[PDB]
Parts: C-alpha cells; sequence; structure tokens
DNA sequence: ACTGTCTGGACTGGTCGGCGCTATGATC
DNA sequence: GATCATATTGTCCAGACAGT
C-alpha cells in the first residue's frame, strides 16, 4: 500500500486544520513551527491517524 | 466517444455536455441557458467548472480523496 | 425533525421520564457548573416529581399490562391512562370523548380495577 | 374623411394640436378635423381625406413623431365625442387607484358614487381606520371590478 | 465623518492647501476639501496621494476654471534612485 | 488598492495541478465568500428578516425547512440575473456528509 | 405527552474533543445542539439520555471536525391536540391563567375556565366564582385537555398552548372529587 | 484664513482670502494663475 | 448544520412565482427625487434593497452592504413574448393544433416517441435529435389527428413577430399577425401529457410561461446606483431600460383604460414588446439596440451574462482575489529553486493567519508584540469568537497580553512560508508553483533561474 | 438527394498608466 | 427668475433553408 500525492496532501491538510483548532500533536515539536510543519513531521514519523477510503 | 467525429467547440464535445453551467460558461451562454430552461434540465453538478462557479470542491485530485478518522486519539 | 431519521418511537410515561430527568440531573451535578440543565428541563423535572404518582417500575408494569390486556389501544393510550390513573367513569369519559372509541361501561370498569391495583 | 393617428410627446398633445391648427389656418391645408382627448396620452386623431395630407400637415413639427399607417374606424372614436360623466361605470365595492389629488398614487375602495356632483367617495385600503374621502370622478381608475 | 486621521492633515495650511517642499506619504492629504452632505455634517472629499506613492510636494497652483470655481493643482515630485527591477 | 485577477487560465492550471482546496481558498474563500438561506421545498432563495428575526421562503412558505449554504457572491448575482431573465434555478440541497 | 425516541444522526465533533471518548463527545455535542429547542414533528426536546452505537468518523473537505453516524436516545415532550393533561397553576393574570404541565406553560381563558363569570381578584391573585363560590388559588392541581398548539417558532417560550376547561369533569382536583360525590 | 500668494507671470506677492474669495487673480497684472510660496520652516533633505 | 447544493434544477418562472417572490410593485418610472431620497413605488424603492449607507431596507430591515436584495414584479398591461424562448415558441406553434391544443401526432406515434424517450437515457444530443424529428414530423401535418380541425402554416419573423398564413373565402392567401395574447391562449390549451413531446417540463416549463405577463424587476443590489464626483447620481443601464419599460407600460395601461382604438393599443404593445426584448437582450438581431441619451448602447442581462467581460467568465470562472501581490522579477541564483524573493514591503503587507497553539504561542506573541511596523510582526488578531482587531500602537501590548490558545494571528510573511508564484499567461499547469518565502529588503521579486 | 445562400457566433490572458462622458424645452 | 415630466425605436466556420 502506498499514498498518492493527492491523498497525502488531503491528509496533511486535514491534520493541519485539526491542529489549528485543537488536536494536540502526538509527537514532539520544535517550539515555533506552524501547524502545517507539525502535520509534515507527523507524516514523516508515520504516526498519522487519518486513513484513506478507497472504492472497491 | 459517440461514434461520430465531434469538434471541441460549442457544436462538439462542449455541446453535448450534460451540465448546463459547463455549456453556459464556455460558449453561447444565453441560448444554452434558455434551452435548458425550456427543457427543465437538472444539473447534477458532477463536473469541475460548475463546482468552481458555485464554490463546492471540484471532483478532481484531492477533491476525490475520502478520509476516515478514529476519534479516541491518545498521544 | 430530530436527526436524519427516527428508528423507534415510544410514548413514555411520567415516572420513567422523571427517572430519566433525575439521571440527567445527576449527570449535571457531576458536571462542574452548578446548573445541571436549562429552565425547561428543570421545570419538567420539578413537575414530574410533583406529579410522581407511581414508581417507574410500577408504571412500566401497568403500561405493559394495559398493552397486553387489549389490542385497539396503543402506547399513548396506556401512557395517558397510567398518568391520569382513573377511578370511575367520569375521567374515562372526559378522556375518551374526543378519541376514536367511546368504551363501553364493562371495559371501562375492567380498566378501572386494572388501574386501581397497587394504587397509592 | 378617414381617421389617422399622430404620435406626439406625452403631456403636450393640445399644444401640438394647436400648432397643427395654426399651420392649417395659415398654410391652406386640406385638413378636415383634429381631435385630442385628454384621456388619451401622447397621441392625437386627425380626420383627413388621405394620410399624405396628415404627414404633410405634421411635417415641420419636432413634437410630432410619425403617423400610423392604419385608418381608425369611426366606431372606435365615436365614444370619445359623447357627453358622458367620468363617474359613470363606477360601482361601490370595487378597488380604484387615484391618479391625482392630495392622495396621489394611492389605492382605495369605492363606497359612495354620485353623478350629479361629479365626485366619488373612497376609503383608503392602507388606512387602519376607515376614513372616507371625496375625490373627483376623473381622478380615479378602475383596477378590479367587484361588488 | 470621514476623518482620515489627525496626522494626515499635518502638512495642510489654514487655507486647506499643502505647503510646498513638504514630505508626503501614501494617503496623505494635499488639498483639504469638504463636500455638502447627501440627502448631517459636511462630507470629506480631500485629494490625497496614492497609497503606494510618496515624494515631496514640488509646487502648488491656485487658479480658476471655466466656470469661475477655484482649482488647485499640486505637483509632487519623488526621487527615483535606480534599484533592482 | 485593487486585487490581482485570478483568471480562467489560472483556475485551469490549478485544476490541472489537482489542488481542489487551494482553488476553493483562492476563488471562493478569498474573493466573494458569502452565506445565503435556501428553502428545501422549492429551492428558492429564502428571505431572512432581522426585525422579525426569522427566516422564511416567500414563494413557498416553509418556515422550518431552511438551510444555510456557503457560496460565492458571484453565484448569487448569477442566480439573480437568471431570475431577472425569467429563469428559475432550483437549488436542491444535499447534506455535507 | 412525553416521548422516548431512538434517533440516528450525524454528529460533528470538533478537534478540541478528540482526546475525549467518541460517545461522550457526541453526547456533549448533541446536548449543546438539540436540547432546549422545539421541533414541529417531535415537540420540546427535553434531554439526551445516552448514545447506543457510534460509527467511524468521516472528515469532509474544508473542515477539520469529524462527523460520526451515531444512534442515541432522546426524551422529548410533544403536546397533542385534544389530549388531557394534569398540571399546576403557576401564573394568573386577568385575561387568562397559566398552568405548568411540563416544559411548556398552558394558557386557560378566563371566559372559558368555567361555565360561570369568574372574577379575578387583584389583591391576592385569586379567582372567585360568582354563583358556584369556588376559589382558585396558586398551587392548585388542575386537569385540562389542549385545543390549540402554536408551532410557528422553534423557541419553546414563543410557542403558545391553549386548553379547554369548560367541559365537565375538568378543573381542580377538589372540584373533580365533588363532582364524583354527586355521581 | 487669508494668505499670501506669488503670481505666475509678474511674480509679485498677491494677498487674498481663499475662503471668501469672489475671484482669485493678481490685481497688479491681471494674471489669473497664482503660486503658493514655499514656507520658511526649515526642511531637512538627506544627501543622496 | 451545513448543507451544499447537490443539484440545480432549471425552469421558466411562472407569473404566480414572480408575484410571490416580489416584495413590492413598481409603477413609478423614477429612481430618486430632488433631495435624493428614493420614491415609493419606484425602481430604487427600499423594499427591493438599499445601496446608500444611510438607508435601511424595508423588506428585511438590514443596512447597506448586508442586505441581499429583493425582487419586484411589474404587471404588464398586455402579454409580451419573451425573445429567448420566442423561436422555441414558434416550434410549439408548429407542433400543436390551433383548436384542440394537442400535438399533431397520432396516439401510436406519441406512445412510440415516449418509449424512445425512455429508452435512450440522458444524452443531450439524442434528446435534441428526437425533439427536432418530432417537430419536423408534426409541422408538416395540416390536419389534427385528434380533432380534425384544419391547420395553417406559421411564419416566424425575427425576433417576436408571428404570421399565420390564412385563406379567405375567395381563396386568397394572406398573413394574420398573431398577437402575444393569442399566442399565450393557444399555448395554454396544451396539456401536460404533450409537453414531454415538445421538450417542456409539465411542472417546470409550461409553454404559457414563455409569454411574459409579469416582468420581474431585479433587486436594487444587483443593479446598484452610485453617486459621481459631481454630485449627480449615475444610474445603471438596466435601471434606464426598466424606467422605459415602466413608462411604456403605464402609457399602455392609461390608453387601455381610456378605450383607445386598436391602432393605439397594438402600437403601444409593439413598443412594450421592443422594450422588453431589448431588456432581455440588447444585441438581438433585427432590432435597433437601446441607446442612452449620449448615443451609447446599453448592455442588458444577456450581455451581463455572456462575453469575456460577462459574469460567467469575468466574475465566476475567473475573479480577482485577496492576499495577492504583483511586481517585477529579477534573477537570484543564490536562492534555491524552492525559494522566491519576497520584498520586505510585500511581506509586511501580505499576512498569513496562524492559529495560536501550544507550540507556536511564544512566536505569535512576539509577532503581536512587534506590531505591524516592525518585522517580523502582525497586522490583525482574530479571537475564537470571531471579531477581527487591527493592531495599532495603543493596543499592541494589550492584545499580546490577551493572547491565548485558539486565537488567530495574521503574522507577516516569514522565511519558509509557502506561497504561489504565477506568471501570465498560464498556458500549462507548470506556470504556477509553490515556492518558499525569502525576505530581502529590496523592492522587486526574485526567482531562481532554472 | 445535392447546392448555393442566409443567419448566427467568436475573435489569447494579465498588468501599469491616463482621458473623458453619462439633460432638456416648457411652465408660473 | 426656479421647477418638471419626458427623453426614438470584417473573416471564417457551422447550422438551417429554398431551389433544382
Ligand atoms: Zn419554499
Ligand atoms: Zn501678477
Ligand atoms: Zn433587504
Ligand atoms: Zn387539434
Amino acid at each position: 500500500f502506498r499514498y498518492t500525492r493527492f491523498e497525502k496532501a488531503r491528509i496533511i491538510g486535514a491534520r493541519a486544520l485539526q491542529i489549528a483548532m485543537g488536536a494536540p500533536v502526538l509527537i514532539d515539536v520544535p517550539e515555533g513551527i506552524t501547524p502545517l510543519q507539525a502535520a509534515l513531521l507527523e507524516f514523516e514519523k508515520g504516526v498519522i491517524p487519518i486513513t484513506v477510503i478507497r472504492p472497491s | 466517444l459517440d461514434g461520430v467525429i465531434r469538434p471541441i467547440g460549442r457544436h462538439g464535445i462542449v455541446g453535448e455536455k450534460a451540465s448546463v453551467l459547463a455549456r453556459a460558461a464556455f460558449e453561447i451562454t444565453t441560448q444554452h441557458l434558455f434551452a435548458a430552461a425550456e427543457r427543465g434540465e437538472v444539473d447534477p453538478l458532477n463536473g469541475v467548472v460548475e463546482n468552481v462557479l458555485i464554490g463546492q470542491p471540484v471532483p478532481v485530485g484531492t477533491g476525490i480523496v475520502k478520509l476516515a478518522m478514529s476519534l479516541p486519539l491518545r498521544p | 425533525m430530530i436527526g436524519r431519521k427516527k428508528l423507534e418511537e415510544h410514548y413514555i410515561t411520567i415516572a420513567e421520564a422523571k427517572e430519566l430527568l433525575e439521571r440527567r440531573h445527576a449527570e449535571g451535578l457531576a458536571e462542574n457548573p452548578e446548573e445541571p440543565m436549562f429552565y425547561e428541563a428543570r421545570v419538567s423535572l420539578e413537575h414530574a416529581e410533583r406529579f410522581a404518582k407511581l414508581k417507574p417500575e410500577q408504571a412500566r408494569e401497568l403500561k405493559e399490562k394495559l398493552m397486553g390486556l387489549f389490542d385497539w389501544i396503543n402506547e399513548r393510550i396506556a401512557a395517558k391512562l397510567v398518568d391520569i390513573l382513573p377511578e370511575d367513569y367520569l375521567d374515562i369519559r372526559v378522556i375518551f370523548a374526543k378519541e376514536e372509541y367511546m368504551p363501553t361501561p364493562e371495559e371501562a370498569e375492567e380498566i378501572i380495577k386494572v388501574i386501581d391495583e397497587y394504587r397509592p | 374623411g378617414k381617421i389617422f393617428t399622430v404620435s406626439v410627446t406625452v403631456g403636450q398633445e393640445t399644444t401640438t394640436a394647436n400648432l397643427i391648427y395654426s399651420k392649417a389656418k395659415t398654410y391652406n391645408l386640406p385638413l378636415y378635423a383634429i381631435l385630442s382627448p385628454s384621456k388619451v396620452k401622447g397621441y392625437i386623431f386627425i380626420e383627413a381625406p388621405n394620410k399624405s395630407a396628415v404627414e404633410e400637415a405634421i411635417r415641420g413639427i419636432r413634437h410630432a413623431k410619425r403617423v400610423l399607417p392604419g385608418e381608425i374606424p369611426f366606431s372606435e372614436i365615436e365614444h370619445f365625442l359623447e357627453e358622458k360623466p367620468a363617474v359613470s361605470g363606477f360601482e361601490p365595492g370595487d378597488i380604484v387607484e387615484l391618479i391625482a389629488g392630495p392622495f396621489k398614487g394611492e389605492k382605495a375602495k369605492v363606497v359612495r358614487v354620485d353623478e350629479s356632483k361629479d365626485e366619488i367617495v373612497v376609503e383608503l385600503v392602507s388606512s387602519v381606520v376607515p376614513i372616507p374621502v371625496t375625490v373627483r370622478g376623473e381622478y380615479v381608475r378602475l383596477i378590479s371590478k367587484r361588488q | 465623518q470621514g476623518y482620515l486621521g489627525e496626522k494626515y492633515y499635518r502638512h495642510l495650511d489654514e487655507d486647506g492647501l499643502i505647503f510646498p517642499e513638504s514630505k508626503v506619504e501614501g494617503k496623505d492629504v494635499l488639498v483639504g476639501r469638504t463636500s455638502p452632505p447627501r440627502f448631517q455634517g459636511r462630507r470629506e472629499t480631500s485629494v490625497t496621494v496614492r497609497p503606494s506613492e510618496k515624494g515631496v510636494v514640488d509646487k502648488v497652483i491656485v487658479t480658476e476654471t471655466g466656470d469661475g470655481t477655484k482649482l488647485v493643482k499640486v505637483t509632487v515630485r519623488d526621487l527615483r534612485i535606480p534599484e533592482l527591477g | 488598492e485593487g486585487g490581482l485577477r485570478f483568471g480562467e487560465m489560472e483556475r485551469d492550471v490549478l485544476i490541472g495541478h489537482g489542488a481542489a482546496m487551494l482553488l476553493i481558498e483562492r476563488l471562493l474563500e478569498e474573493s466573494d465568500k458569502t452565506e445565503v438561506w435556501v428553502c428545501e421545498s422549492c429551492g428558492h432563495l429564502a428571505l431572512e428578516d432581522k426585525r422579525r428575526g426569522k427566516v422564511y421562503c416567500p414563494v413557498c412558505g416553509e418556515d422550518e425547512r431552511i438551510s444555510k449554504v456557503e457560496m460565492s457572491y458571484a453565484f448569487k448575482l448569477l442566480l439573480d440575473e437568471l431570475k431577472a431573465m425569467v429563469i428559475r434555478p432550483s437549488l436542491r440541497l444535499k447534506d455535507r456528509v | 405527552m412525553y416521548k422516548l425516541l431512538k434517533v440516528k444522526d450525524v454528529v460533528r465533533i470538533p478537534p478540541r474533543m478528540f482526546t475525549m471518548d467518541p460517545k461522550e463527545a457526541a453526547k456533549i455535542v448533541l446536548r449543546e445542539t438539540y436540547e432546549g429547542i422545539y421541533d414541529r414533528d417531535e415537540g420540546v426536546v427535553l434531554a439526551i439520555l445516552d448514545v447506543e452505537e457510534i460509527s467511524e468518523g468521516v472528515i469532509v473537505p474544508g473542515d477539520g471536525a469529524t462527523y460520526h453516524e451515531a444512534i442515541f436516545n432522546v426524551l422529548v415532550w410533544e403536546p397533542r391536540n385534544q389530549e388531557v393533561v394534569e398540571g399546576e397553576v403557576v401564573e394568573m393574570m386577568p385575561y387568562g391563567a397559566f398552568i405548568r404541565i411540563g416544559p411548556m406553560d398552558g394558557l386557560v381563558h378566563i371566559s372559558q375556565l368555567m361555565d360561570d363569570y369568574v372574577v379575578f381578584d387583584e389583591k391576592n391573585r385569586q379567582f372567585i366564582g360568582k354563583e358556584t363560590n369556588r376559589v382558585l388559588k396558586l398551587g392548585d392541581y388542575v386537569r385540562a385537555r389542549i385545543i390549540g398548539v402554536s408551532v410557528k417558532s422553534r423557541v419553546i417560550r414563543e410557542n403558545k398552548i391553549n386548553m379547554t376547561m369548560r367541559q365537565p369533569g375538568l378543573g381542580k382536583f377538589e372540584w373533580i372529587e365533588k363532582e364524583k360525590k354527586k355521581a | 484664513a487669508t494668505a499670501v500668494y506669488r503670481c505666475a507671470k509678474c511674480g509679485k506677492e498677491v494677498e487674498l482670502d481663499l475662503a471668501t474669495a469672489r475671484e482669485v487673480r493678481c490685481p497688479y497684472c491681471g494674471s489669473k494663475i497664482l503660486y503658493k510660496p514655499r514656507p520658511r520652516v526649515a526642511r531637512r533633505v538627506k544627501a543622496i | 448544520m451545513k448543507k451544499v447544493i447537490g443539484s440545480i434544477e432549471f425552469g421558466i418562472l411562472s407569473p404566480q412565482e414572480i408575484r410571490k417572490m416580489s416584495a413590492a410593485e413598481i409603477t413609478v418610472p423614477d429612481t430618486y427625487d430632488d433631495d435624493g431620497y428614493p420614491i415609493e413605488g419606484g425602481l430604487m424603492d427600499k423594499r427591493l434593497g438599499v445601496i446608500d449607507p444611510g438607508l435601511r431596507c424595508e423588506t428585511c430591515g438590514a443596512r447597506a452592504g448586508e442586505c441581499p436584495g429583493h425582487f419586484g414584479h411589474i404587471e404588464l398591461a398586455r402579454p409580451v413574448i419573451h425573445v429567448g424562448f420566442a423561436k422555441t415558441i414558434h416550434r410549439v406553434l408548429e407542433s400543436t393544433c390551433r383548436e384542440c391544443g394537442r400535438i399533431k401526432l397520432t396516439d401510436e406515434e406519441i406512445e412510440e416517441y415516449m418509449q424512445k424517450f425512455e429508452v435512450m437515457g440522458d444524452r443531450k444530443g439524442a434528446v435534441d435529435k428526437l425533439i427536432k424529428e418530432i417537430h419536423k414530423k408534426a409541422k408538416e401535418r395540416m390536419v389534427c389527428p385528434h380533432c380534425g380541425a384544419p391547420q395553417f402554416p406559421i411564419k416566424f419573423e425575427r425576433p417576436t413577430i408571428y404570421w399565420e398564413l390564412r385563406k379567405d373565402e375567395e381563396g386568397n392567401e394572406y398573413k394574420h399577425r398573431m398577437m402575444p395574447s393569442e399566442v399565450r391562449d393557444r399555448l395554454e390549451k396544451i396539456p401536460d401529457k404533450d409537453l414531454p413531446l415538445l421538450g417542456l417540463h409539465p411542472e417546470k416549463s409550461r409553454p404559457e410561461w414563455m409569454v411574459l405577463t409579469v416582468l420581474p424587476v431585479p433587486p436594487v443590489t444587483m443593479r446598484p446606483s452610485i453617486t459621481l464626483e459631481s454630485g449627480i447620481r449615475a444610474e445603471d443601464d438596466l435601471t434606464h431600460k426598466l424606467v422605459d419599460i415602466i413608462r411604456i407600460n403605464n402609457r399602455l395601461k392609461s390608453n387601455i383604460e381610456a378605450g383607445a382604438p386598436q391602432l393605439i393599443i397594438e402600437d403601444l404593445w409593439d413598443l412594450l414588446q421592443y422594450h422588453v426584448t431589448t431588456y432581455i437582450n440588447n444585441e438581438t438581431s433585427g432590432v435597433p439596440p437601446a441607446k442612452h441619451k449620449s448615443g451609447r448602447p446599453l448592455k442588458t442581462l444577456a450581455q451581463r451574462l455572456k462575453g469575456k467581460e460577462g459574469r460567467f467568465r469575468g466574475n465566476l470562472s475567473g475573479k480577482r482575489v485577496n492576499f495577492s501581490a504583483r511586481t517585477v522579477i529579477s534573477p537570484d541564483p543564490m536562492i534555491s529553486i524552492n525559494e522566491v524573493g519576497v520584498p520586505l514591503a510585500v511581506a509586511m503587507e501580505l499576512t498569513v493567519p496562524e492559529k495560536v497553539t501550544e507550540f507556536n504561542y511564544e512566536k505569535l506573541k512576539q509577532r503581536v508584540l512587534n506590531g505591524p511596523e516592525k518585522y517580523p510582526g502582525a497586522n490583525y488578531v482574530i479571537d475564537p469568537e470571531g471579531r477581527r482587531i487591527r493592531l495599532m500602537e495603543s493596543n499592541r501590548e494589550l492584545i499580546a497580553e490577551k493572547l491565548d490558545i485558539g486565537w488567530t494571528v495574521e503574522r507577516h510573511l516569514e522565511d519558509g512560508d509557502v506561497v504561489l508564484f504565477n506568471r501570465q499567461p498560464s498556458l500549462h499547469r507548470m506556470s504556477i508553483m509553490a515556492h518558499r518565502v525569502r525576505v530581502m529588503p529590496y523592492r522587486t521579486f526574485r526567482l531562481n533561474l532554472p
């Protein structure tokens, strides 16, 4: 299983929107980054909770 | 697509588009809209340009991605 | 319209509603602000505890007895009967005057001494 | 004598008719008759042997636009030259609109109508309290016939 | 109403005209003009510098138009030292 | 102090990039975002009275089934133009989920 | 009339409630959303008891909140036409008397309170019968059936309830007992 | 609110009140165009 | 909750719907009086909306800038053929009998065409082909299959003139002008079951609605009025067209109520028809376009919708956006391909709205404490409830002390921020890319050479 | 069934800057 | 003098249509 570019962008956008209005970060933060960077590090650490629904 | 050669203009692919707003936005806006009013056509807004005109997300790229979330997040 | 669709609809009685409102009051007491509910829910709980004629389990038993006794009545009729708790023909008549059926004196009497069982 | 229509500027049909009369008097025109009813706005009628005389008589006046090609039958304008009060045909209980007067641009309902005093009595529909007022019969226009 | 700000009229004289050789910035008032109200207090219709433009007021000319009304033309100069772009 | 035009070509290349939410933010959320009241019974634009404090559909009634829809003000102007051109657009509302 | 309903609905949980249990968060959202309002086909939404089943969340575009398909129990109150109910008079003013029967307050007309020209006493807010000589005071249990419900607004207070009381067999509990004694 | 102005052609000082001016012109030569004189308040200009 | 437009259904507005949607009735062909106030019953009536800031709308009670506008209706003295449907009307006039009103097809043919319509599906081309075939088949029948009444050919003259080729008792062939009232009466006789054969919806596209009896005047907001620099209000072209329409309609009503002869009534009817046709579309072929007093032709709703400058292209498909800058580009090999040179003046103007969280609270607090005149700073602060406050010198420290989790800070453009970089014309999707902000104190943009 | 003719529509996008216009012949 | 109703009704390509 692999993540497409559109799916990854949607996941990062949803995670950043969640972080902006709540949703505390599941990993450490560099104390000053934007929520988009927080979502990027969450994706890089493989800790994101958001899945992708695919038709079948 | 329909078994005959069609152009890309108002008399071709755009002409047989199922969306009223897609046909009206490109060419012959007045007569296309009036003919749609005559026929009582229903626009399902399944295209891209109609969602652009309205404000709904387009059905291409990230607009087709569906996401699921597990609520009990415990960091 | 509450929600997208309704699955089950039941005509609940006064006693069970009072129990549910007491549970909501306990939940609000567990909630940090001192106000459990709004004005309408608190006033409803006060009215229910003022008109708490029967215990919730006694009300449930009476309602199920009414439901199993006859067939033309519904949950609303049984709930209204257990709410009023009739004793004679007058209140039964003023309840069923505008209803679809004006019950005969025999079935009215049988409803009456079904009702007055374990009646406070 | 055939009746033709001359279109003129609204509100000054009488002035154009007087100008045409003066032109006919001082220019020897074969004009037979000129009519300008007050109810008809922006047009006048000319009884002339032919339309050519009509367009020649109205020529040179900037307030006369054109002459309609058709010919008006005399039965159409027969009712115009008839002695009849403006209050005739108005029955109480209907709704009228007041053209002029202090109540300009107001809808009302007719209560009393008389032809001897050339006046009519109307109650304002927008008034919360019913207060009848009197207004000239020619100052109202029927909008819906009802009893 | 319509008062842009206290500091925007700091370069104006008592006649509502800007003094020459005065440094100006964006939205700075050059000619103080008041208009009669539509259909209240007098409106504000002062001529101001463009928001993205600045410079120094080079000259002020007072004259009349063809109808005899007053006309004030303010020429403002800005030094353009060459730079990137 | 005018804005910068995001023309048809810019929208086309944003579609080609596959950026749906970026296009939504550019064309809608930053230019003419607005909210309207729509009647679910007939699709007409409902009227909201601040004095009465209530939202209702004048062509239809329906004081209950009225929903708030977020859309561009240009789309509302287009709907008004269509109504002025004796064309009735009926907005069939759908749930977001 | 009190009612218990099982309602399936989409509940929106904001990201600030992610750390909490999904059932508790859905219950909190439903309580802050639906409680205290009036529904045309349901009545006075009184309380949300619990949430039985919840589903996996779905994130819609343009919103970080999570939407869950949840089934829950709602306790509501629906006034019915020609329905009898017992209450207590809580407010009296000359044109009519207000009685509490539940979440709403029913209005009983002074003309139609009894088949007698009952006078309102402004000294102590009392109702005095001219011929029957029956005194109506605050805190008296009464029974009446409803004839008019106004559902023109979604606010409970703005809704109006009018009942009927001139029919025999209604009124105060003492009045009903006295009528039963004659029969 | 009267003020002094400089004529465009003759250059002599012209005195008039713009608030209540029925007509603004230089009476000395009839010129209808006037220049606002530069104020004597010291201004500071950065050298390049 | 929130709802989205799942689908749009199109149709023809019925006169009853126009009357119900109208908040006012317009009869005065004027906009403002001498003092500038709106005239009651006019086009600028407060019941249709408010543009001037002082006024308050009568229908909804809202001030200017928030009132959506409300439509009005004008009761025409005589029906007027809609030009956009006019040719289509002629098609119906060539398909339905003049007496019975049914289509000129047999019952078996009608049933077969119904099966053909049901079978093919939803492709537009097949529907248009079937409609054209049905119209061609019905237009060549001079005898009604249901009533047997004779039929006459109908000649369509552009834009809204209909001629019926009739025969006198002597066999001479002449042309009778079909008035819009007669056309509407003929269209009213067509039942709902024959409408799908003509390509009309029984409940949405009734043919009688194709002839205008009530004219929907647009809201004030959609045709706004502005005040020029000379103090004279500048009316819109649509406002002038509606003024002319109202004046002609009032003259026609006055002449009808006065018992004017037929020459008057048809002439005023033709004038009103021309005015309504120009109001629907001023570029209609065969008629002179409506012109202003200065000789400038007006653009009506059709020109507002169509064209490069129209609503569809100039306002809907493409529109001006906020938070955008534009300036000259200069080379900068010292930056990466991922980076764009953003000037300090541009960076301090364009603001990124960043929500205050537990990890960026100190940075956003420092941005607020810097202010709009110090880089890196902030320009606006939005509370969780939703009130936006502009940061000045006075409240710069007060807002910073009031900053908490959930607040939004519109901070200046910082290094590493993602922005779009587009050059026009955008021939391909590679004509815009997302770069990283690099802030330099010069004035021009800087883009890497590759 | 072919053939020339009449009618209708579109004519790349964006930006900087300016110029200039949007009443009048009767009436008291 | 200060107001006021009215103020006219360039080429090329493609689809539909009388004519032979
Ligand atoms: Zn509706
Ligand atoms: Zn001089
Ligand atoms: Zn309004
Ligand atoms: Zn027939």
